[PDB]
């Protein structure tokens, strides 16, 4: 009834998607085949949502995987999983983007964006009644961060009264070496602030973080960062995939069009070596969970939304939710009242018990985006690198707005963080 | 003759009005195939039960009701519920896409593309009518659909049926049991754009029925069932003058008469006693006396508010069950010795009662114990306007930053009609202060 | 009679009036909000133009 189109650009886009389908997948009872063979009807009420009906009763993911080279999506046909998705949802190129915005937003990736389109609309007129898109991606690279924002700003064209959603990793120095790309992620930052509805920052530099510090993992790899990020996906999603949508959402999460970046959170986060509910509260509002490079104590809570998983009491839930309110009531602006809601699914993730994934609108975020900056003008100012951007047709101009939009977004998260009820 | 038709809009309007139709047809020993085997008469009747069930010629007993909702999910599980074979198909309306929690899109964007078939399946039950006396609306105030498409229909209402009587049953928002934060924008909006197009609204306050159902039924966590359960009991308390008859039977249109002194002053506030589990049933008989002496515990009141702060304009008492006028008089004759009733000076001070001779039903599988009487208090004071300053409080809080407004603006709405409706509250407080004070 | 007909029928009428003026002014503000959404795609779709032609001339 109410489907998503999902979409995947880029390395990091088609990485953590392939990871996405692996999760939920396993939750619904769907095998790499695309046959159902689950043990609760819960798991397909809603299935829907994510996959669609086959011949043979066999769920396809409603899923689109784009790249400008076929490495990766080669090696998600080869992967778990690799024969579910729809072989001509797969739209490739070979020129690649050479981890240039420009290339992905202007050059490589114009030429490929209407193909691209042409099997979104194929998914899209299939539905019944659309709530919308969401697009894994990575901002550092060069197609996920430049052909995804070219998608997002052309699928607003033709669908301008649906839900845009993004699952958007920021770069950081502790995992890639690549220097433009603070370039990429604020070229990037420029078209997310504009053209979507909810943007959910998972930071390469808190994944490395919590893989280093609390998982003990002395050399975390890209499938260690993507353990959280799946975890996290498959959280954020519980509430539309098992028994509202992707508007009423984020209508409630978010109260100015410009501020839509949530900081993701789950618990419990432990390592390999060696659980209550006023825990799991307690540490889903730790900074240390958090998927994205900021502590909550340092601004304050536009909205929140906390979702747990298992069988747990609903009474001690509601208890502890306010426990943690009225003990941390100063991070919480009050001229939001009732800001912090909370929802409850019986049924846990693989491997654990009880959960809880925390979605936060804190203006805490600007740390993210004031370290982006930082590493941005580092390198504008000395016109570092620049070549690689007026080749393919860019002017400095607009280098300088992105950058100018990108300080604005954190002065305004500034300003709503100094503001007060009186 | 003197048909009521129910009109029930969103997810709280649509789930409370199968909680109060199925209560509805155990009152009156209804199946859930429509079938009433007392009913002699096959095809039609005068009956007070015809006021809210038409009759078809195989004997079916169907709700004189509509349900409307913008998405299909709620109203998909009726049906397919126990009681699918009550409703014509006919009657159950749904879009695809809601509302979002945005008065807008149930008043403009979405609304607007269902508002004509609801109109023409109204009429259509208006036209079985020999008499009609209105309609009864329920939905919440902090829905999209229940906000905005009420006060759309409320709206079309007025110009199809003129100045017929419309009631409504309306949820006033609690955070308890809601995962919105922008309720208090759609409640002021619709309660603005509806207050015109109102002759009475019984606002049911979730954070009252909460608690109600903590308290004395020991559930620790209600759920929406458990608090329609004890909903429909109230409802049905108001509506059964309209569906029973007898000697002692008052008219819910008289009561109407005292509860309403001005066009805008139209909001009783509703107290339900006994509110008891089986357990504490057991082996215990609540007089006349003890569930009266309960209607005047602010902690049974369907509004949270202090009426002893405030002054009352008037006092119904509307009785089920095992009930006489003897016991009913020196219940109230004690209870004005011992209690904090003021009324305004402008107003005379005796309670009106009614008596249905009926006894209350219950559920099975519910939580309230079956009693033998029961009373429902209808009051209208002042101390209701606590209920528009908590609201208007929050509004105020979000609004000055404009938070969460251009979700509204986005669908075709201008700051003018927020600063329009909270102005038109800021009225409504002040007129229940107005009315408050002493005469000269 | 004739007062009661008449406020009767003045109430149905400016409620229908202010309802299909303000149904019609709502019409014109969404319609106008997703204009002025798209004019920006297009601006953007004109600058891209004007990108892929400065790189065609630097050739
Ligand atoms: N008492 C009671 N309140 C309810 C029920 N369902 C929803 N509510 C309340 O209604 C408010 C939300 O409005 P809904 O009725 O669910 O929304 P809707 O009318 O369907 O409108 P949209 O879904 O936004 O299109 C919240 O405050 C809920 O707590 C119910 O079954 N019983
Ligand atoms: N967490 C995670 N990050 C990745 C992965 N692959 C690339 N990245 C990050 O994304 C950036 C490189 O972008 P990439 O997606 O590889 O470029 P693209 O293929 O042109 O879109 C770097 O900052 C990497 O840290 C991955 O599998 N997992
Ligand atoms: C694909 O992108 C998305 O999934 N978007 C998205 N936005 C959300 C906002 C909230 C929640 C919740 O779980 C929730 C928890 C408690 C109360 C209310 C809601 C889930 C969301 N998912
Ligand atoms: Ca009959
Ligand atoms: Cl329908
Ligand atoms: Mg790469
Ligand atoms: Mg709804």
């Amino acid at each position: 009834m109410r489907e998503i189109v999902h979409i995947q650009a880029g390395q990091c886009g088609n990485q953590i998607g392939a990871k996405f389908w692996e999760v939920i997948s396993d939750e619904h009872g769907i095998d790499p085949t695309g046959s159902y063979h689950g043990d609760s009807d819960l798991q397909l009420e809603r299935i829907n949502v994510y996959y669609n009906e086959a011949t043979g009763n066999k769920y396809v993911p409603r899923a689109i995987l784009v790249d400008l080279e076929p490495g990766t999506m080669d090696s998600v046909r080869s992967g778990p999983f690799g024969q579910i998705f729809r072989p001509d949802n797969f739209v490739f190129g070979q020129s690649g983007a050479g981890n240039n915005w420009a290339k992905g937003h202007y050059t490589e990736g114009a030429e490929l964006v209407d193909s691209v389109l042409d099997v979104v609309r194929k998914e899209s007129e299939s539905c019944d009644c659309l709530q919308g898109f969401q697009l894994t991606h990575s901002l550092g690279g060069g197609t996920g961060s430049g052909m995804g924002t070219l998608l997002i700003s052309k699928i607003r064209e033709e669908y301008p009264d649906r839900i845009m959603n993004t699952f958007s990793v920021m770069p950081s120095p502790k995992v890639s070496d690549t220097v433009v790309e603070p370039y990429n992620a604020t070229l990037s930052v420029h078209q997310l602030v504009e053209n979507t509805d909810e943007t959910y920052c998972i930071d390469n530099e808190a994944l490395y973080d919590i893989c280093f510090r609390t998982l003990k993992l002395t050399t975390p790899t890209y499938g260690d960062l993507n353990h959280l990020v799946s975890a996290t996906m498959s959280g954020v999603t519980t509430c539309l995939r098992f028994p509202a949508d992707l508007r009423k959402l984020a209508v409630n999460m978010v109260p100015f069009p410009r501020l839509h970046f949530f900081m993701p959170g789950f618990a419990p986060l432990t390592s390999r070596g060696s659980l209550t509910v006023p825990e799991l509260t307690q540490q889903m509002f730790d900074s240390k969970n958090m998927m994205a490079a900021c502590d909550p104590r340092h601004g304050r809570y536009l909205t929140v939304a906390a979702i747990f998983r298992g069988r747990m009491s609903m009474k001690e839930v509601d208890e502890q939710m306010l426990n943690v309110q009225n003990k941390n009531s100063s991070y919480f602006v009050e001229w939001i009242p009732n800001n912090v809601k909370t929802a409850v699914c019986d049924i846990p993730p693989r491997g654990l018990k009880m959960s809880a994934t925390f979605i936060g609108n804190s203006t805490a975020i600007q740390e993210l985006f004031k370290r982006i900056s930082e590493q941005f003008t580092a390198m504008f100012r000395r016109k570092a690198f620049l070549h690689w951007y007026t080749g393919e047709g860019m002017d400095e101009m607009e280098f300088t707005e992105a950058e100018s939009n990108m300080n604005d977004l954190v002065s305004e998260y500034q300003q709503y963080q100094d503001a007060t009820a009186d | 003759m003197r048909e009521c038709i129910s009109i029930h809009v969103g997810q709280a309007g649509v789930q409370i009005g199968n909680a109060c139709w199925e209560l509805y047809c155990l009152e009156h020993g209804i199946q859930p195939d429509g079938q009433m085997p007392s009913d002699k008469t096959i095809g039609g009747g005068d009956d007070s039960f015809n006021t809210f069930f038409s009759e078809t010629g195989a004997g079916k007993h169907v709700p004189r009701a509509v349900f409307v909702d913008l998405e299909p999910t709620v109203i998909d599980e009726v049906r397919t519920g126990t009681y699918r074979q009550l409703f014509h198909p006919e009657q159950l309306i749904t879009g695809k896409e809601d509302a979002a929690n945005n008065y807008a899109r149930g008043h403009y964007t979405i609304g607007k593309e269902i508002i004509d078939l609801v109109l023409d399946r109204i009429r259509k039950l208006a036209d079985q009518c020999t008499g009609l006396q209105g309609f009864l609306v329920f939905h919440s105030f902090g829905g999209g659909t229940g906000s905005g498409f009420t006060s759309l229909l409320m709206e079309r209402l007025s110009v199809d049926y003129g100045k017929k009587s419309k009631l409504e049953f309306s949820i006033y928002p609690a955070p308890q049991v809601s995962t919105a934060v922008v309720e208090p924008y759609n409640s002021i909006l619709t309660t603005h754009t509806t207050l015109e197009h109102s002759d009475c609204a019984f606002m049911v306050d979730n954070e009252a029925i909460y608690d109600i159902c903590r308290r004395n039924l020991d559930i620790e966590r209600p759920t929406y069932t458990n608090l329609n359960r004890l909903i429909s009991q109230i409802v049905s308390s108001i509506t059964a003058s309209l569906r029973f008859d007898g000697a002692l039977n008052v008219d819910l249109t008289e009561f109407q008469t005292n509860l309403v002194p001005y066009p805008r002053i139209h909001f009783p506030l509703a107290t339900y006693a006994p509110v008891i589990s089986a357990e504490k049933a057991y082996h215990e008989q609540l007089s006349v006396a003890e569930i009266t002496n309960a209607c005047f515990e602010p902690a049974n009141q369907m509004v949270k508010c202090d009426p002893r702060h405030g002054k009352y304009m008037a006092c119904c008492l509307l009785y089920r069950g095992d009930v006489v006028p003897k016991d009913v008089n020196a219940a109230i004759a004690t209870i004005k010795t011992k209690r904090s009733i003021q009324f305004v000076d402008w107003c005379p001070t005796g309670f009106k009662v009614g008596i249905n001779y009926q006894p209350p039903t219950v559920v099975p599988g519910g939580d309230l114990a079956k009693v033998q009487r029961a009373v429902c208090m209808l009051s209208n004071t002042t101390a209701i306007a606590e209920a528009w300053a908590r609201l208007d409080h929050k509004f105020d809080l979000m609004y000055a930053k404009r938070a969460f407004v251009h979700w509204y603006v986005g669908e075709g709405m201008e700051e003018g009609e927020f600063s329009e409706a909270r102005e038109d509250m800021a009225a409504l407080e002040k007129d229940y202060e107005e009315v408050g004070v002493d005469s000269v | 009679i004739q007062k009661a007909i008449e406020e009767n029928n003045n109430f149905i009428k400016m409620a229908k009036e202010k309802l299909a003026q303000k149904m019609e002014s709502n019409k014109e503000n969404r319609e106008a909000h997703l204009a002025a959404m798209l004019e920006r795609l297009q601006e953007k779709d004109k600058h891209a133009e004007e990108v892929r032609k400065n790189k065609e001339l630097k050739e």
